[PDB]
């Protein structure tokens, strides 16, 4: 069958984005689908997502000339979307959430991009109790299926106690762009001696990220600060004009 | 003890630390200030851990973190409260999280509590549940409100915490492993290296890798979207 | 006359069998049993471990091209040890559980006869013990199927002066099926693009390789050695003992 | 006093076994193998290994007329072996019985203190073995259990692990401990000589170098069941010989 796969590491991204949004949030999956022989599985991994304005991509009809211009290059990775609600705590597809399914899984579809069957649509939401102390998270994996229905996926958090690639202890190997650390084993030139030298070196790599990401978060956040209170005063500008 | 506000940041090192494995509950402390019955928590600590469903030099290394933190942001750092997951279980205190905390309580009064509940998905609805209790104890578990903060951005000691995890469990696998360095016993010895070396392998593809990958597609979907930022505040500007 | 009255198993094949269901206490492990059929006697004088890939619980099935192929060895044995040989029956075992027929067990059993009427079933119980009493319980069970029942068939163990030369291949026979096992797990994912997969890959099947070592063919090593070794220890104090025996 | 846990193999399980129902009527003999120590999170475990194990007739090593062990018939029967002797066993047939008699436990105490001053008294083995069968015969019972004099007087049962694929002693995580340190095996010795000592592929060649090995050793198996097996019956039908003559004299 199908499998959506993600580490604790993205998913948590995903809830901070939906967390410290204002109000209601929409925005992309990226990652990667593999096969694996076994009756043919697919599994499609989650490896990080990106957050946009809905509103910036209309002329319900998507602009597709617009949404080419924001994702870029990245088209060819983006697996999926997402939609979070924060108020409610119902986890059903609305007909905006088809129709969106429907234009953004036909603008990606193609030779280089994804399977059209296979794109995502990743509903979540998050409720609170009275009082507040309690606060409630439920989310779902959803696709359309060649009957014309959508249909909840199984989602798979990969973890140390459990994860996909067990389905025996052994990795099996899948049916045949190198990222940030595949390029850092290649670069050591290499048993349990590549297995020190790999985690030592990823260590490394990963604490010189962090004052990247801390730079590339504050000049997103700047920028994001200058254009929403530019677009207040020109909205309270023209509302007197 | 009247009500907490945890920074999205601190809260996303808690899930993602709830999200390391599935068998086992994770646990640590929560470090921020406490003003007029609010408590502003700002900074966390993943503490390393007892297989069963149950110390002083992890409150110690805490409390010093905790001190440091004060004289670089200059700021009343100090630890508030804890927290730990509860997997494939409710987000229901038990009858040992009340009891650890009401001790807790006594050292330091309006002390929180954070249970992080996952791993729950619904049969043949595919749905997943994750729920954030903040608790304390009186006589039974009571519910104190709960407030998420908005941050702008992820804090340099946030991602660090996030890096701490890796560190963790690769030194709990070497202090196994020297546990038993020299076996007379060949077989042992090719046994011992093979499940080290698978461990580390582990570690590395569930929690590294992917928190490498993480941090670096995060750089650059930032500047995806600071790009089109820039060519929208070229427009605006020019209106 | 062709009725099944008696079973004689012959002792260097009870431990051949005992030894290959002490292998795991998490599977039930099975085989062949070769013999002759005397007037209403099963004398069984051979054993072939086979190899079960299905981890099922009550699912024990032999599979037709593993009975052509014993039947094939069954055929050889007559040629080198000049004597009529044939697959009298089947044993499994019971790890955890009582040795008592299952209701699959005493249904497996009867399609047996359906080809053979005095076709033969064995049953090791074993890994079972009182966990106050400390004390260790191992059954053998030999029986048919009667009327949709299990019924009770009349056991002797007899003695034997040695271990065989074939029942000694047997037990060594073991631990190879089991690495022929694991290569062919660790052969579906021979070549990964991914390192930390090759790598984990290796270190998995290092340890399982390892484990068959140090738990069948190590102790197999031992235990032959010893035997050697401690035969010779019995065989000069025999020797001693018949000088001054020989005298009155 | 202290944990103990009594560990045995597949192989040398099934050699007792087998060598148990070959036996005409009742049999006894000795345990071989080792004990090891293992410290855990505060006490120490002790591992007591059983390697394999060798049968005599209890009247070769007996004064005569009296159930007491004849220390220089003992001393020449074991000859060498007696710092690999770790207990003795007793198995009887017809019984469900598993119960220590008087006798059990006098020679247990002999053999304790012949064996423990050159291991110690305090786990010295006692292996009790039965084999029962139901009224049709169909179903044979075998019962067996471990136990050790303990320092309050009492005969104490020992658990026993049959270390097996599924589960063995040395889980107690994943890895394998190094027990305690002391001072002085076939397989390893085997290692050596292979120059195998000094790990995927290694496991492959030890596994075959093993199995190698193993293919050497049945022939010789067979040469010394042949020697010992014709020895048996020249001795055993001397001593029927005599037993007769000198029921003849009574
Ligand atoms: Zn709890
Ligand atoms: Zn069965």
């Amino acid at each position: 069958d199908l499998l959506v796969t993600i580490s604790g590491a993205a998913l948590s991204l995903l809830f901070f984005e939906n967390v410290r949004s204002v109000g209601n949030q929409m925005g992309f999956l990226l990652g990667e689908a593999l096969e694996f022989i076994v009756t043919v599985k697919i599994h499609i991994n989650v490896e990080a997502i990106v957050t946009c304005p809905l509103a910036d991509l209309l002329h319900n009809h998507i602009n597709k000339e617009k949404l080419k211009d924001f994702v870029r290059d990245k088209s060819k990775q983006v697996i999926g979307w997402f939609c979070f609600r924060r108020n409610t705590t119902n986890l059903t597809l609305t007909l905006k959430d088809k129709l969106l399914h429907k234009q953004f899984a036909s603008h990606f579809s193609g030779v280089n991009g994804c399977k059209e069957d296979f794109f995502l649509t990743c509903l979540l939401n998050a409720s609170t109790s009275e009082t507040s102390g309690t606060h409630k998270f439920r989310h779902v994996f959803l696709r359309h299926n060649k009957r014309g229905m959508f249909e909840p996926i199984s989602l798979k958090i990969n973890n140390l106690g459990d994860d996909a690639s067990r389905h025996s202890d052994y990795k099996p190997t899948p049916v045949r762009t190198p990222d940030s650390f595949t390029k850092l084993i290649e670069s050591l030139n290499l048993g349990l001696d590549s297995a020190m030298l790999i985690q030592k070196a990823a260590e490394h790599h990963l604490m010189s990220l962090i004052p990247k990401v801390c730079e590339s978060d504050l000049e997103v956040a700047e920028l994001e600060k200058q254009v929403h209170e530019l677009k207040i005063k020109i909205a309270t500008q023209q509302l007197a004009k | 003890l009247q009500k907490v506000e945890l920074q999205t940041d601190v809260y996303m090192v808690c899930l993602q630390h709830a999200l390391s494995t599935e068998n086992f509950e994770v646990m640590g402390l929560l470090i921020g200030n406490f003003a007029c019955g609010i408590a502003k928590i700002s900074a966390v600590i993943i503490l390393r851990r007892d297989k069963k469903k149950d110390s002083s030099e992890q409150l110690l290394k805490a409390a010093a973190e905790a001190e440091r933190l004060t004289v670089e942001l200059n700021r009343p750092m100090r630890v508030l409260g804890w927290y730990h997951s509860h997997p494939h279980i409710t987000v229901c205190p038990s009858h040992v999280d009340v009891r650890t905390q009401a001790t807790y309580q006594t050292m330091d009064h309006s002390f929180v509590g954070l249970i992080f509940s996952v791993f729950s998905e619904g049969k043949e609805s595919k749905e997943h549940e994750i729920f954030l209790n903040c608790f304390q104890s009186d006589n039974e578990a009571t519910e104190i409100p709960l407030e998420i903060v908005h941050t702008p951005d992820i804090s340099d000691r946030c991602l660090r915490t996030m890096t701490d995890l890796s560190k963790i469990l690769v030194q709990e696998e070497e202090d196994m492993a020297e546990a038993c360095k020299d076996h007379p016993d060949v077989l042992a010895s090719i046994h011992n290296n093979a499940v080290r070396t698978r461990a580390l392998i582990h570690i590395t593809d569930i929690i590294t890798k992917p928190l490498v990958q993480t941090f670096e597609k995060r750089i650059a979907l930032n500047k995806l979207r600071a790009t089109h930022l820039q060519r929208q505040l070229q427009e605006l500007q020019k209106m």
